């Protein structure tokens, strides 16, 4: 068979070529390769011209040198999907592809950003917290993270303390500059932990604003995603913040190899299947389907390739790296205190100097309540009387039938 | 305060006091506020104080 | 002068172009759409792209009206990607599903015809009232409108000035019922005379078959389904009992010639509105392989004009989806002849019928 | 029977039959849902002894 990929590294061609050569021990599995191109149009056209014309089997692609490149997969993504050609993803983590509906053709090797927030459902199980706030953008990403947290806040059906309860989650559009109105808003709230999920630059904006509001002093917590440890924010974030790194993420070649191995296990599961229909019609017979794509995904279901560089890599029900461990970490005076203690849902017992922003060492319960209470009340006769004050500013003082001072406010 | 759909979309909010109870503008209602069913869905009620 | 390219597939309505061009409002033609037609044999997305930028470079085409013909149409996304490449608008005038899907994207300007899920549901309830049906239930599995559809119809139930009934929403599982006994048992819990169904076309026949067993058949019941399990394709599998009702006037007799008419109308009118705001954008992209941001300078804010446009005595408004805000729909019925006969005409939140009726335990009573 | 034996709603059922068709109906009951969840069954010793 012939499997191709559009991968950035030229040397990666020989890399995964050798990967084919190694997987050969478990049947022709010829290799095909192709570089990149900026305007994804030329990309998809090369897709048809070479790899679709080859008309054999599936396909791979990673992030280009473009950092965000959130669009770079899509064209070639559903290009072959037009014939239900199951394709795997490497290095892009944007969550849109998480939808099967508009992409019934797409699996991955890596969890998405919005997936990462699941872990935060646990940080209180070591820091016994119950009260939170949220700051997400206005796009889909935030909405995804939000639904995920919501369902992770599934109420444990009972029959004391019962789970953590969310508070007013807030929104904001990109590029803005007067976001402060929100924070000062939250400033009056009754908790002290925070969660922030956004792009790079926006975070730095927020950092600026918050440091101005002094909302980053003592008795405070932060737990950002990955897109904030980044330097543009590392030029703005306060110390004591906590962040986390997906391990072995930004390393292509190892993932390359794992991919080749998984598809090798797949094809060994393919070499003995029945009703083997035909790869596509060279991007010209554009009516048909290599009517194995469904079964192709279904066999990619449990392709339990037990171990690679990152170790065991098994799938979700959305064709994504389902149990990949990764590292927690701390900013400590521009320094990166690593605590690589999250092996999947396992608890995270490291050993170093956790430093919260205020410089203390206690793990403060982000709680404080005994405040004013902004009370409301409606006018209604024999329970509440409304009266205009005198020109002084207060209202006249009266006395009861006996003559007692009828308290007023 | 009552529970009304608005926006001509699929959402139903409360005008009225309870609105400013849920959106944070306030944090306790002291007034002649009745008891009910629906209101008891999204709010907690102290024991009554005048039957 | 302007470049307004069009295209079809699988038809020869040639004069349907120049004729409708001669029927153009002199107050709206101030941009004189240089109409141009091509007929590919609906073959290759790649071919589509080739031809697209071919004509774009050929006549500085600032917009196209695509036309479709196959029922097999998941392909809007392609054109959406083109919008993501070139900043021109595109009209999915007709065809198969070529005006239905919920392809949702931000920097795009593709627009379908026909109705949404919602306005369909609304006309459904309308005709459900005008004939004094009052009890029903629903059945569906995994289609982008599921938690949309239920919420939409129930949220108009919840303002009941009239009597209604909601028995149950029957959530099912598409293409997973390994044990069909599950449905054989579950579909007993129906008791209403009216059922509404939402699905594919094949599993449709499958469930029709299981319904032939559970008893839900043309005895005294009725069935209505929103024209997106079955259309003017009129390939009725046996399992359909006569009496199916639906509403599919999306492109039934609207007139593909009149279709291209409305197309040219809305686009050139929007061009008029933009040059009226001193905002004529007569600069198309430069090249397909070279449609980069080097040429792309300002985004397409003429959407502030594309949303709503009235001409030739007809108004066409648009939501974020991109369907027409005021479609003209019709209600048809599955006759014994396995033929589709038009019955009713819905328009403007209003209905038009011809029957009063829908054909020994039925009596005729008098009073004073 | 798979359809007709749905119309049960009581917690108590009484059955009268042979011995073989007995197992047959027990089997179909394993499908319709009438099982040892919260139900009970009594039969007058002349389908089984
Ligand atoms: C705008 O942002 C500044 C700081 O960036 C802030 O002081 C101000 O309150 C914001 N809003 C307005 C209306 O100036
Ligand atoms: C990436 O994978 C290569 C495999 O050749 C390995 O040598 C390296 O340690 C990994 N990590 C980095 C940061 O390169
Ligand atoms: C379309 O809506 C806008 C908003 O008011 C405005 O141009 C007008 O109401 C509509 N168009 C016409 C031609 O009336």
């Amino acid at each position: 068979v012939n499997i191709g990929a559009v991968l950035s590294t030229r040397k990666h061609e020989q890399m995964f070529r050798e990967a084919v050569n190694q997987a050969n021990k478990r049947i022709q599995l010829q290799a095909t390769s192709v570089t990149h191109k900026p305007n994804a149009i030329q990309m998809a056209l090369s897709v048809c011209e070479d790899l679709i014309s080859s008309q054999v089997y599936a396909i791979l692609v990673s992030h280009p040198p473009t950092p965000n490149d959130h669009f770079t997969p899509t064209p070639v993504s559903y290009t072959a999907g037009f014939y239900r050609i199951p394709v795997l993803g490497l290095t892009t983590r944007m969550s849109i592809y998480s939808d099967k509906s508009i992409h019934l053709s797409f699996l991955r090797t890596v969890p998405p950003y919005s997936h990462q927030s699941s872990v935060w459902f646990e940080m209180m199980r070591v820091y016994n917290w119950n009260h939170i706030i949220l700051l997400v953008s206005d796009d889909h990403e935030g909405r995804a993270a939000q639904k995920r947290l919501e369902t992770l806040l599934e109420e444990r059906e009972s029959k004391n303390k019962r789970g953590p309860k969310a508070e007013k989650v807030l929104q904001f559009d990109p590029g803005t500059k007067n976001v402060t109105a929100l924070l000062m808003e939250a400033r009056e709230l009754e908790a002290r932990v925070i969660i922030l999920s956004a792009s790079e630059d926006d975070a730095a904006t927020v950092y600026r604003a918050a440091a101005m509001l002094d909302m980053t002093g003592s008795g405070y917590v932060w737990l950002v995603g990955e897109r904030e440890i980044s330097g543009n924010a590392l030029r703005y974030a306060p110390d004591g913040i906590i962040g986390l790194q997906l391990i072995n993420g930004k390393n292509e070649s190892a993932h390359i190899s794992d991919a080749v191995g998984v598809v090798a296990q797949a094809v060994h599961e393919l070499l003995e299947k029945e009703n083997i229909t035909d790869p596509p019609r060279g991007c010209v017979g554009n009516t048909n389907i290599w009517k194995t794509g469904p079964l192709f995904k279904r066999v990619l279901m449990s392709s339990k390739y037990a171990d690679g560089v990152t170790g065991r890599v098994e799938f979700n029900e959305d064709g994504d790296r389902k149990f990949a461990q990764y590292s927690i970490m701390n900013l400590q005076n521009r320094k990166l205190v690593q605590v690589g203690i999250y092996n999947g849902t396992h608890v995270i017992p490291n050993d170093r100097k956790i430093i919260w922003p205020g410089g203390e060492t206690e793990k403060p319960r982000g709680y404080q309540m005994s405040t004013r209470l902004k009370i409301v009340t409606i006018h209604q006769e024999p329970f509440v009387y409304v009266k205009p004050t005198m020109s002084d500013g207060t209202c006249k003082e009266e006395f009861t039938v006996n003559g007692d001072p009828v308290k007023k406010v | 305060g009552t529970q009304e759909r608005v926006q001509n979309s699929n959402k139903k909010e409360w005008n009225g006091m309870m609105g400013e109870l849920l959106s944070g503008q306030a944090d306790m209602i002291v007034a002649p506020l009745t008891i009910n069913n629906e209101r008891a869905q999204y709010i907690e009620f102290s024991k009554p104080f005048k039957y | 002068s302007i470049g307004i390219a069009v295209i079809l597939v699988g038809t020869s309505d040639e004069v349907a172009i120049k004729d409708a061009h001669e029927k153009d409002d002199f107050h709206h033609l101030s941009v004189v759409p240089r109409v141009e037609l091509v007929a590919m044999n609906e073959t290759d997305p790649k071919s589509i792209i080739t031809r697209i930028c071919d004509l774009m470079s050929d006549r500085k085409i600032q917009g196209v009206v695509f036309a479709d013909d196959t029922d097999q149409e998941a392909i809007a996304q392609i054109l959406d990607f083109i919008s993501a490449q070139t900043l021109t608008p595109i009209l999915g005038i007709h065809g198969g599903s070529s005006m239905i899907m919920a392809d949702k994207d931000e920097s795009s300007m593709f627009f379908q015809f026909g109705p949404s899920i919602e306005q369909q549901a609304s006309v459904m309830l309308n005709i459900m009232e005008e004939y004094d049906w009052y009890i029903f239930s629903i059945v569906t599995t995994y289609f982008p409108g599921y938690q949309d559809f239920v919420n939409k119809i129930r949220s108009t139930i919840e303002n009941s000035f009239v009597g209604w009934e909601l028995e149950e929403v029957l959530l099912l599982d598409m293409s997973l019922d390994d044990g069909d006994s599950k449905i054989q048992n579950q579909l007993k819990k129906l008791q209403s005379p009216i059922i509404l169904l939402y699905c594919t076309k094949e599993e449709a026949t499958y469930i029709f078959e299981v319904a032939n067993s559970v008893g839900l058949t043309g005895y005294g019941y009725t069935w209505i389904v929103p024209s997106l399990v079955a259309g003017d394709t009129d390939t009725v599998p046996s399992e359909f009992p006569t009496g199916l009702i639906s509403v599919s006037y999306d492109e039934w007799d609207y007139g593909l010639p009149a279709r291209v008419r409305d197309g040219i109308a809305i686009i050139t009118t929007a061009a008029s509105d933009m040059l009226s705001e001193h905002s004529f954008i007569p600069e198309p992209k430069s090249s397909c392989y070279n449609t980069h941001e080097k040429r792309i300078y300002q985004s397409n804010m003429l959407n502030r004009y594309l949303i709503n446009v009235t001409f030739e005595g007809r108004d066409l408004s648009f939501s974020e989806d991109g369907y027409q805000m005021h479609p003209k729909l019709v209600i048809i019925l599955l006759n014994k002849e396995r033929k589709w006969e038009r019955v009713g005409k819905w328009k403007d939140k209003s209905l038009q019928m011809k029957y009063y009726v829908w054909p020994d335990d039925h009596l005729s009573i008098v009073t004073l």
